[PDB]
C-alpha cells in the first residue's frame, strides 16, 4: 500500500467557471419551468448563491435576455421564473464586484433510527425541528446544554423567491450570539486556550470571537478568495468532501487529492467544480497517497514549482490532512501492518507534509505568509473500542503544540488544531441515542461549517500568535464511561430489532398452522415484472390548435410544400447500436429496460424462441450461448456489466478486426546467422508465377547423374517472411463487440462477398425506412415514379478493408476473393443498397467528404430534390476503422496517443474530450448514419413521420485544393449580408407583407 | 474546437444575435468518436432526437473548457444533460480534410404544420397514426426473428 | 550541435544539407504545411528532449547552439534510429553498421566521433536504391567521407591456405 | 564456427540456452531490484537496514 | 512496375543441418514479438555479444515475383513533367500524381477560357460563389499503395501520406493553389460515370443559386493495385490473348 | 535523535517511532497472545510506559514527542479494549 501513485502529468485542473455559471442558471430554468423545483425548496436558493459567486457582466446579459424573454403567461411556472429570475438579475447586479461568500443553506438535519416492528432496522437523517436555519444551529451551538452548565425568521422552507433578495444584503448583527452564553456554562463550540500549568482550559471570550464570525458566516457567509489551500481526504461523502464544496464556494484555490483514481471519482469532482466553484476558485485533483514518502516528497513540488517546470506556481495558505484508512476491530494482539500503515497515512506523513512545505517556505524565502495546519483531532484517545492504531495516532498531533514555540517553523506554519466530533456518514444508528444525552451530534455539512469557521479572517490571525485547539465536540467529553454507554445503546437495538424479527415470523408461521397456507397464499399477491416494450420515438402530434398557434398566422398558404425538404427517418449504426440506444447513453447517461433489451440482441446475448424448451412452452428471451430462459427483468442485472464492457470506446479488441493487435503491427524483416556451407535449392510447388528474381547464378550439371531437379543458388537474396513491432493508437470506438448482421436478417452469402462497411450500411437502410413508416421500400413506389426515388449517400475512404485485400493483402498471396475491388469503392456501397432494397432509377450521385461528407450528402440531396430530379433521397454517411487507416492517423498526429493517456491517467471512456482545455486529438469510430429525406408534400399524403424541416445546408471552401488538414473560415460566408444601409426596414423580412403579394 | 467555436461566434456576431443569448454546444463524439465519415450523420441524427426530444445532451467528458474558448461569448459548452422546453432550430456543422466546410440546419418540424389547412392536417394526423402501429408491427417482427 | 542539427533538418526535408541554410528559420523552412513543422519540432524534440517553447521562429544556426551546449556526443534515439534504418534499407547483404564503421576506422582510420559523423552525413545524401557489392557500399562510404571531412576541415603465404583448402 | 553449428543441428543441442537462462534471469533481477530500491527510496536506507 | 515481374510473397531452398539463428544490434525495437520463449539461454557472461538465439519454425522475410498478363494501357506521353508547365518541385514531391495532373489540367481550362488568373472570377461574383463539383474514381491509388501497401514494407513513406489518398483532397490543392474558393464544395465518385455525374451536381448547384461559377470534371490513374484487380475480374482485355 | 526538526523528520525518525511506539505496543499485543493461549488471567503483566513531560516543549528532539505522547492513550484501552486482564498499564515519567 505504499506503493507510488502519483505524477505531475496525471493533475487535474478545474477552473471554467465563467461557462458552468450560464450552465447552472439555465439549468434552473428546466427545473421551475418543469416544477422540478418549487418556491419552497431550498435548492432555489442554495443554487441562486453558487451562481450569484460566479457573477460577470457577460452573465448578467445571460440572464437579463433569458428572463426579460421567459413569457409568463404560458404558465403559473412562467410567471415563477419571470419573478424570481428578475431578483438575480438586479442580486447578481450587486455582488457582482465583491467577492464571493459561501453561505450554507441546507436544513440542519438531526439521526433518527426507526426499528420496524417487523424487527427491521433503519436509519434515516430526518431535518431538526427546533432548528431550521444555520443561525438557529450557532445559537442552539452557543447555548450549550443541560450537561454543558457547569430570531431573524426568514422565508427559508416558505418562500425562497423572497429570500433571494435577502442573500445580498448584509444583515448586520447588533445582539451578538456570543452574549447568549451563560455564564459557568459551556458552549457546544468552543476554542480552547493553554494555561501556564499546561493543559487546556475552555476559556469565554477567546471562544466569543470565534463563535460569533460563525454567526457572522452565517449571516453574511465568509470569503476565501485569495486562499491557497492543500486538502488531502476527500471521498465521495466524507468528512472534507463538504469542507471543499465550502473551500470552492469562497474562492479558494484548492489542491485536493484522492488515493482511488479512476473517471467515476473525477466526473465526481468535475460535478462539485461545475456546481461550487466560484470566480477566481480552482480546484486541482491529483493521484496521491499520504502512506508514500516518495509521494509527499512530490505533491508538494508539483505545488511549489513554476508552472514553466510543469509545476502548479501557488503556495499554500492552508492544510487540511484529513485522509485516513478505516480500521475496526484491531486490538492490541491485532494491530499489525495494516495500522502500521494506518499510521504513516495520519502521523508520520501530517508531519512530512509540514516538513516539506516549510523546505518550500524558507528556499523561496516566503515568511509572512504562514500556512494554517488544520489537523483533525478526536477526543477518542483509547476511550472507544478496537479501532487499532488510531489513537497514538491522531493523540500524537497535539504535540504540534509543543514545537510551534520550540522549533523553527512557526513562521511558515501555524497549527490549527480540530476535532472529529460526532459527524454522522464517515455506527450511525446510535447517533438518535446519545443525543439524548444533552450532546450533538454534526451532519457532515454541519461538521463542515465548524471546521470551515476554523479559516474565518479572524481566526486566521488568532491562529497567528498562538496555535489553537478548537473543540468543535459537543459535550461527548462530558457524558462519563461513554465506552459501553456506547456499546449498550447498540447492544440494546440490536436485541429490539432481533426480538421482533424471531417474535414477527414464528407467529405469522403460527398463522400458517392454525390456519394452513392453502388459505395464506392467496394473500401472497401476484406482483408483476415489467417487460421490454420497445418503441419508434415517432415525432408526437399535439392537435391543430396547438401547433397552428406556434406558426406565424399568415404560414398558411404561403409556402410551397414540394419544395420544404424533410427529414422522415434515420437509423444508425454506431458504437452504442441504433440511434435509439445511443440518444440513451447520450442524454440520459443510462440504459433503460428497452435499452438493455435491444442493446443485448444487436449484441447477441439473449435470443428469442418460442416452441417448447424443457419441454414446457418457453415464449420470450433467452440465453444465445446456454440457450437457458431469461426475462427482460434479469437482463439488466445479467448482462448491463458486459454489454457496458463491450460498447463505446474502449480498449480495441483484436478480433473485431481480423487480428489486428496494436501491440503487434506486423512489418517486414530479416533474421540471424550461421556457419558458412549453403548452396540452395528449392522444391516442386509454385515454380510458375515465382521465377524472374535472381538471375545466371547456378553450378549446373545438366548430365543425369543427380536425379531430383532444384534450381541450385547461394547468399545475395532477399526475402519471405514478415516481422512484427508495436504500436501506441490502441482504443477505438468499435461496434459493440458481438455485432452480426446475421441478427437483423442479412443473408450468410452477403456477408461472405461484401465489405464489413456496406454491411453495416444496409443494416443501416433497413432501420432508417423501419423508422420511418416505410416497412417495404416498394411503397414509395406506390405515390412516387421508380425514377424519382434518389440516394445521394456517401463515405470518407470506404471498403478499407477491400483496398486492404488488394492494394496490401493480394501481393502476400492469400485467398482474396476476385470480386475485390467492386467493394472498394464508395460507389458500390450505396450500390447494394439500390441492389437489395430499392430499385431505384438515375444517375445517382456520391460525395466523399473526408469527414463532412454527411452533410455534404444532405447538401446535394436536398439541391437534387428541390431541382425536381427526385422526390425522395437516401442521404447520409458511413466509414469503417483498420490498421491502414488509423496507423495513417497515427503518423500525422490526428488521433489521440494512448500512452500518453495512460501517463495522464486518462481513461478509455475518456480519451475523446472535445473543447477541452487538455485534449489532445480525436478517436476514430466506425459505423454508419444515413436518414431518408422526402419532399414535404409528398410526406403529408404518404404519410410519414416527419422529424425535421432542413431548412439549410450548404458546403463551403476557401479555394483550390491546396493544403488538407487545417480548417477555416469557410461556412462563415453562410451568413454573407450586407449592412451597409439597416436604417430602413426591409420589407421582405415581414410575413404579413410577403402573404399580401401572394 | 478552437475553430469551430471562434466561426460560430462571428455568424452570430454578425447576424445580430441577441447579446446574452448563446448557442449551447453539443458535442456528440464525445461518446462515439469520430466516424471519419459518418460523423454529420451521427450529429444530425442526433440533432433530430433534439428537435423531438427538447432534451440538449452534454459533454460528460468537459472537464475544464479551455479559457481560449472564453472569447466566444455566443456559445456555451455544457455538461449536463438539460431537459428544455423546447428547441426550435438546430445547426449542424461539421469540418474535414481538404477545406470542406459544411453547416446544416434542421427546424422544429411542427413549424410546418402551420402552413397546411386543418382538414388537411389532421386528414395527415389519422394517416400516420396507422403507419406507426403498422411498423410498430414490422419492427417487432423482425426483431424478434 | 550543428551538424546533427543540420543533418536532421535535411532527413525530414528531403533535401539536401546545402539546399537548407543555418540562418533561415523552419518557420519559413516548412513552407507552410505546418505538419511537418510539428513533425519535425518532435523529431528534434525525441533527440534533443531539451528545447524552448517556441523553436518555431528561432532561426538554424540560433536554434542549433542551444542544442550543441546540452548535447554532448550521444547520437540519440531518433538519430540511431534513423541511421539504423539506412544502412539497413540501403546497404548490400553482410553489409551491416559493425562492417561500415570498421572499414572507415581501417580504411581512412577515423575514431568513433569522427566515424559517427561521416555515417550521419551519410543519411543527409542516402542513395535512392540498395547498393550491389561491397564496393559501391565501400565507394559511397568513402565518396561521403570526403563530405564528411571537408565539413569539418580534418584532411587525411599461401601454402598456409593451400592445404588448408586440400583436406576441404 | 560452420561446422560447430550444424554439429549442433544433430544433438538437438542448443547452444543459447545458456543466454536465454541468463537473460531471463536477468531482466527478472532488473525487476527485482526495481522492487528493493523502491522502499530504499521511500523506507530510507536507515529504516530498511 | 514492369508488368512480366509482379512481385508476391514465397519462400527458398534448403541446406544441411545445423543451425541455430541469431541477431544483430539494429532494429531490436519495434522488431521483437514474433517467436516466442525459444532459446537457449545462458545468462552467465562467458560469451561477450548479444543476440537473440533461435531455431526453425519461423516465416520470413523476402518478397518474390511471377508474371502477368493484362499489359498495355494508355500512359500518359512518355516524359511527361509537371515541370514543364510552371509546378514547383516541392508539390510534385509532395503531391501524389493524379493530384499532379488534375492541376495542369485546371490552369488550361482556365487559359482555355479566357480567364487567366483565377481571380479575375471576384471581379465579378462573390468569393462564395465560385464551387468545384470535381471528382475521381478510386483517386490516389499512388497514395493507398504507400500505406496499405507500401508502410508496412519498412521503406520511407512521406508521413502526410493518408491526405492525398482521398478524393476530397485532389480538388483541395486546385483550391489551395489556384482559386481561394469559399463553402461546402462537392465531390461525386462514380466509379466510371463520374464524369458526368460531376456535371450533373455541377449543374443543380449552379442553378440552385449556390454558385455562378463551377469547376467540373473527373481524374484517375493506374498503377498494379487497380489493373491487377481489374484482370481477375476479366474486365478489362487480356493482352497476351490479344 | 537530536537536531531533527520538522522539515529533517525521515528515515532515522520513522525508524525511531517503531522502537518506541509501534512496537511496544506490539510488545503487549503479543503477550496477551501468549497469555491467551496458556489461559492465564490471573497474573497480568504489568507494564510501565516510559512517559515524559517533553511534548514538543523541548526543541527538535524528532520524532520523539507524538512517539511518547500517543503512549498515554494506553488508559483509553485498558478499560475499552479486551486485553485487560493480561495487561496492566503503569505509566511512569522521564523526569530529569
Ligand atoms: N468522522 C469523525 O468522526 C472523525 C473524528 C475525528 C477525526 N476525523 C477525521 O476525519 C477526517 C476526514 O475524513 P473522515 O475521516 O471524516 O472520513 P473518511 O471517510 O475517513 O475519509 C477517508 C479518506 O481517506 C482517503 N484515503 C484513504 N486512504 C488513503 C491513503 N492511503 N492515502 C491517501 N488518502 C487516503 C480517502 O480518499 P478517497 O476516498 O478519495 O480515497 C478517503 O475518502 C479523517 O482525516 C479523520 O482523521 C473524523
Amino acid at each position: 500500500g505504499v506503493a507510488t501513485s502519483f505524477s505531475r502529468k496525471k493533475a487535474r485542473t478545474f477552473d471554467s467557471s465563467w461557462n458552468w455559471a450560464k450552465q447552472s442558471l439555465l439549468s434552473l430554468y428546466f427545473e421551475i419551468i418543469h416544477g422540478v423545483l418549487k418556491n419552497v425548496d431550498r435548492e432555489v436558493v442554495s443554487e441562486a448563491i453558487n451562481i450569484m459567486n460566479r457573477s460577470n457582466d457577460a452573465l448578467i446579459k445571460f440572464m437579463e435576455y433569458h428572463i426579460s424573454n421567459t413569457d409568463e403567461t404560458k404558465g403559473e411556472n412562467y410567471q415563477l421564473v419571470k419573478t424570481l429570475g428578475e431578483q438575480l438579475i438586479e442580486n447578481c447586479k450587486q455582488v457582482l464586484d465583491v467577492d464571493p461568500v459561501y453561505k450554507d443553506v441546507a436544513k440542519p438535519t438531526g439521526p433518527k433510527t426507526a426499528i420496524d416492528k417487523n424487527g427491521n432496522i433503519t436509519y434515516s437523517e430526518e431535518p431538526r425541528e427546533k432548528v431550521r436555519k444555520l443561525s438557529q444551529y450557532v445559537q442552539e451551538m452557543a447555548l450549550g446544554g443541560p450537561i454543558t452548565k457547569e430570531d431573524v425568521e426568514d422565508a427559508l422552507d416558505k418562500d425562497s423567491t423572497k429570500e433571494v433578495a435577502s442573500l445580498p444584503n448584509k444583515s448586520t448583527i447588533s445582539k451578538t450570539v456570543s452574549s447568549t452564553i451563560p455564564r459557568e456554562t459551556i458552549p457546544f463550540l468552543h476554542l480552547r486556550k493553554k494555561t501556564p500549568a499546561g493543559d487546556w482550559k475552555y476559556d469565554r471570550q477567546l471562544s466569543s470571537l470565534f463563535l460569533d464570525g460563525l454567526e457572522k458566516a452565517a449571516f453574511n457567509g465568509v470569503t476565501f478568495k485569495d486562499k491557497y489551500v492543500l486538502i488531502t481526504g476527500a471521498g465521495k461523502g466524507s468528512i472534507g468532501a463538504e469542507v471543499l464544496q465550502g473551500l470552492l464556494q469562497g474562492g479558494a484555490k484548492v489542491v485536493v487529492t484522492t488515493s482511488r483514481f479512476s473517471k467515476q471519482v473525477t466526473d465526481y469532482y468535475q460535478s462539485i467544480y461545475a456546481k461550487y466553484g466560484a470566480k477566481g476558485s480552482t480546484l486541482i485533483v491529483v493521484p496521491f497517497n499520504q502512506g508514500s514518502k516518495q509521494d509527499v516528497e512530490a505533491l508538494i513540488e508539483f505545488i511549489y514549482d513554476t508552472e514553466k517546470n510543469g509545476g502548479l506556481g501557488w503556495d499554500l495558505d492552508a492544510i487540511i490532512p484529513f485522509a485516513a484508512i478505516p480500521e475496526q476491530g484491531i486490538e492490541l494482539e491485532h494491530i499489525d501492518s495494516k495500522s502500521e500503515f494506518a499510521h504513516r497515512i495520519m502521523l508520520t506523513n501530517i508531519l512530512r507534509m509540514m516538513g516539506c512545505v516549510k523546505k518550500q517556505k524558507s528556499a523561496r524565502g516566503i515568511e509572512t505568509r504562514p500556512a494554517q495546519v488544520i489537523l483533525p483531532m478526536s477526543p477518542n484517545h483509547g476511550t472507544f473500542g478496537g479501532d487499532g492504531m488510531y489513537s497514538e495516532s491522531k493523540l500524537s498531533l497535539e504535540t504540534l503544540f509543543n514545537r510551534w514555540h520550540s522549533e523553527s517553523w512557526a513562521n511558515q506554519l501555524t497549527v490549527c488544531g480540530a476535532i472529529i466530533g460526532w459527524t454522522r456518514g464517515t455506527n450511525n444508528i446510535i447517533a438518535e441515542g446519545i443525543e439524548k444525552m444533552g450532546v450533538r451530534t454534526f451532519s457532515q455539512k454541519e461538521m463542515a461549517f465548524n471546521l470551515l469557521g476554523l479559516l474565518t479572517p479572524e481566526v486566521v490571525e488568532l491562529c497567528q500568535k498562538s496555535p489553537v485547539m478548537a473543540d468543535l465536540n459537543g459535550g461527548l467529553q462530558f457524558v462519563p464511561e461513554l465506552k459501553e454507554f456506547t456499546a449498550k445503546l447498540r447492544k440494546e437495538l440490536v436485541e429490539t430489532s432481533e426480538v421482533r424479527k424471531a417474535v414477527s415470523i414464528e407467529t405469522a408461521l403460527e398463522h400458517k398452522v392454525v390456519n394452513g397456507n392453502s388459505a395464506d397464499a392467496a394473500y401472497a399477491q401476484v406482483e408483476i415484472q415489467p417487460r421490454a416494450n420497445i418503441q419508434l420515438d415517432f415525432p408526437e402530434l399535439k392537435p391543430y390548435k396547438q401547433v397552428k398557434q406556434i406558426a406565424p398566422a399568415e404560414l398558411e398558404g404561403l409556402l410551397d410544400l414540394e419544395r420544404v425538404i424533410v427529414v422522415t427517418g434515420f437509423a444508425e449504426v454506431g458504437p452504442w447500436g441504433s440511434a435509439r440506444t445511443r440518444w440513451e447513453m447520450e442524454a440520459f447517461g443510462e440504459f433503460s429496460l428497452e435499452g438493455c433489451v435491444e442493446m443485448a440482441w444487436i449484441m447477441g446475448f439473449i435470443s428469442y424462441h418460442n416452441g417448447n424448451l424443457k419441454g414446457r412452452p418457453y415464449t420470450g428471451w433467452v440465453d444465445s450461448k446456454t440457450k437457458e430462459p431469461v426475462d427482460d427483468k434479469d437482463v439488466k442485472a445479467k448482462y448491463e456489466t458486459s454489454i457496458l464492457e463491450h460498447s463505446g470506446i474502449r480498449l480495441i479488441e483484436p478480433e473485431l478486426f481480423n487480428g489486428y493487435n496494436p501491440e503487434k503491427k506486423e512489418m517486414i524483416q530479416e533474421v540471424i546467422v550461421e556457419e558458412d556451407l549453403e548452396p540452395f535449392e528449392a522444391s516442386k510447388e509454385t515454380a510458375e508465377q515465382f521465377k524472374h528474381q535472381h538471375g545466371d547464378k547456378v553450378d549446373i550439371f545438366e548430365i543425369p547423374e543427380t536425379g531430383e531437379y532444384s534450381v541450385k543458388l547461394l547468399k545475395g537474396a532477399t526475402l519471405y517472411i514478415p516481422k512484427a513491432l508495436r504500436f501506441d493508437r490502441l482504443v477505438a470506438g468499435q461496434i459493440p463487440t458481438g455485432w452480426n448482421a446475421k441478427t437483423y436478417g442479412i443473408s450468410d452469402d452477403i456477408i461472405s462477398q461484401v465489405d464489413p462497411i456496406t454491411l453495416f450500411v444496409l443494416v443501416s437502410v433497413v432501420e432508417a425506412f423501419i423508422a420511418s413508416g416505410i416497412t417495404d421500400p416498394y411503397e414509395m413506389y406506390k405515390y412516387v415514379h421508380v425514377s424519382e426515388v434518389g440516394n445521394c449517400s456517401g463515405s470518407g475512404m470506404g471498403g478499407v478493408s477491400a483496398l486492404r485485400g488488394m492494394f496490401k493483402d493480394r501481393f502476400k498471396d492469400e485467398p482474396v476473393q476476385n470480386d475485390i475491388l467492386q467493394e472498394s469503392f464508395i460507389n458500390t456501397m450505396s450500390a447494394w443498397v439500390n441492389m437489395l432494397l430499392i430499385s431505384s432509377s438515375g444517375p445517382i450521385k456520391t460525395p466523399v467528404g473526408a469527414c463532412a461528407t454527411s452533410v455534404e450528402s444532405v447538401d446535394i440531396g436536398v439541391e437534387t430534390i428541390l431541382s425536381g430530379k427526385a422526390r425522395i433521397c437516401i442521404v447520409g454517411g458511413y466509414d469503417d476503422f483498420q490498421e491502414e487507416g488509423s496507423f495513417e492517423f497515427g503518423n500525422m498526429k490526428a488521433t489521440s496517443n494512448t500512452l500518453e493517456e495512460f501517463e495522464h491517467g486518462r481513461t478509455p471512456a475518456e480519451m475523446s474530450r472535445p473543447a477541452t482545455t487538455t485534449r489532445n486529438g480525436f478517436m476514430e469510430a466506425q459505423g454508419a448514419g444515413i436518414q431518408i429525406i422526402m419532399q414535404a408534400d409528398l410526406a403529408l399524403k404518404m404519410g410519414v413521420p416527419i422529424y425535421g424541416i432542413v431548412a439549410m445546408a450548404a458546403t463551403a471552401t476557401d479555394k483550390i485544393g491546396r493544403s488538407v488538414p487545417a480548417p477555416g473560415k469557410g461556412i462563415l460566408t453562410t451568413a454573407r449580408e450586407h449592412h451597409s444601409s439597416v436604417k430602413y426596414a426591409s420589407p421582405n423580412l415581414n410575413m404579413k407583407y410577403r402573404k399580401r403579394q401572394l | 474546437d478552437k475553430n469551430e467555436s471562434a466561426t460560430i461566434n462571428e455568424m452570430m456576431k454578425h447576424l445580430g444575435r441577441s447579446e446574452g443569448n448563446p448557442v449551447i454546444g453539443v458535442f456528440q463524439k464525445f461518446l462515439t468518436g469520430h466516424p471519419k465519415g459518418a460523423a454529420g450523420a451521427w450529429m444530425m441524427n442526433g440533432a433530430l432526437q433534439i428537435l423531438n426530444s427538447g432534451i440538449i445532451p452534454g459533454n460528460r467528458n468537459a472537464d475544464n473548457v479551455d479559457k481560449i474558448l472564453e472569447q466566444f461569448e455566443y456559445v456555451l459548452y455544457p455538461s449536463k444533460t438539460l431537459k428544455t422546453d423546447g428547441v426550435r432550430a438546430v445547426s449542424i456543422t461539421s469540418f474535414g480534410f481538404g477545406q470542406k466546410g459544411g453547416q446544416a440546419i434542421v427546424v422544429h418540424p411542427d413549424y410546418l404544420y402551420g402552413a397546411i389547412t386543418e382538414d388537411r392536417y389532421n386528414e395527415y394526423v389519422a394517416k400516420v397514426s396507422a403507419r406507426e402501429k403498422s411498423a410498430y408491427k414490422f419492427f417487432h417482427n423482425g426483431m424478434i426473428y | 550541435a550543428s551538424l546533427l542539427l543540420h543533418v536532421l533538418v535535411a532527413h525530414k526535408l528531403k533535401k539536401s544539407l546545402d539546399s537548407i541554410p543555418m540562418s533561415k528559420t523552419i518557420k519559413d523552412l516548412v513552407g507552410g504545411k505546418s505538419t511537418v513543422q510539428n513533425e519535425i519540432l518532435g523529431d528534434l524534440g525525441k533527440e534533443f528532449g531539451t528545447t524552448p517553447e517556441k523553436p518555431e521562429e528561432t532561426p538554424l544556426e540560433e536554434l542549433a547552439e542551444t542544442f550543441q551546449d546540452t548535447f554532448s556526443g550521444a547520437l540519440g534515439k531518433q538519430s540511431s534510429s534513423l541511421l539504423s534504418r539506412l544502412i539497413s534499407s540501403k546497404m548490400p547483404g553482410g553489409f551491416t553498421i559493425t562492417v561500415a564503421r570498421k572499414y572507415l576506422q581501417t580504411r581512412w582510420g577515423l575514431p568513433s566521433g569522427r566515424q559517427d559523423g561521416v555515417l550521419l552525413v551519410a543519411l543527409s545524401n542516402e542513395p535512392a536504391a540498395r547498393l550491389g557489392s561491397e564496393a559501391d557500399a565501400k565507394a559511397f562510404l568513402d565518396s561521403m567521407a570526403q563530405k564528411y571531412a571537408s565539413i569539418v576541415g580534418v584532411d587525411l603465404l599461401e601454402e598456409i591456405t593451400k592445404d588448408h583448402k586440400v583436406l576441404a | 564456427r560452420q561446422q560447430l553449428q550444424v554439429l549442433a543441428r544433430y544433438l538437438k543441442m542448443d547452444l543459447d540456452n545458456g543466454e536465454r537462462k541468463f537473460l531471463k534471469e536477468k531482466d527478472t533481477v532488473a525487476e527485482l531490484q526495481a522492487q528493493l530500491d523502491y522502499l530504499n527510496a521511500e523506507l530510507g536506507e536507515f529504516f530498511v537496514n
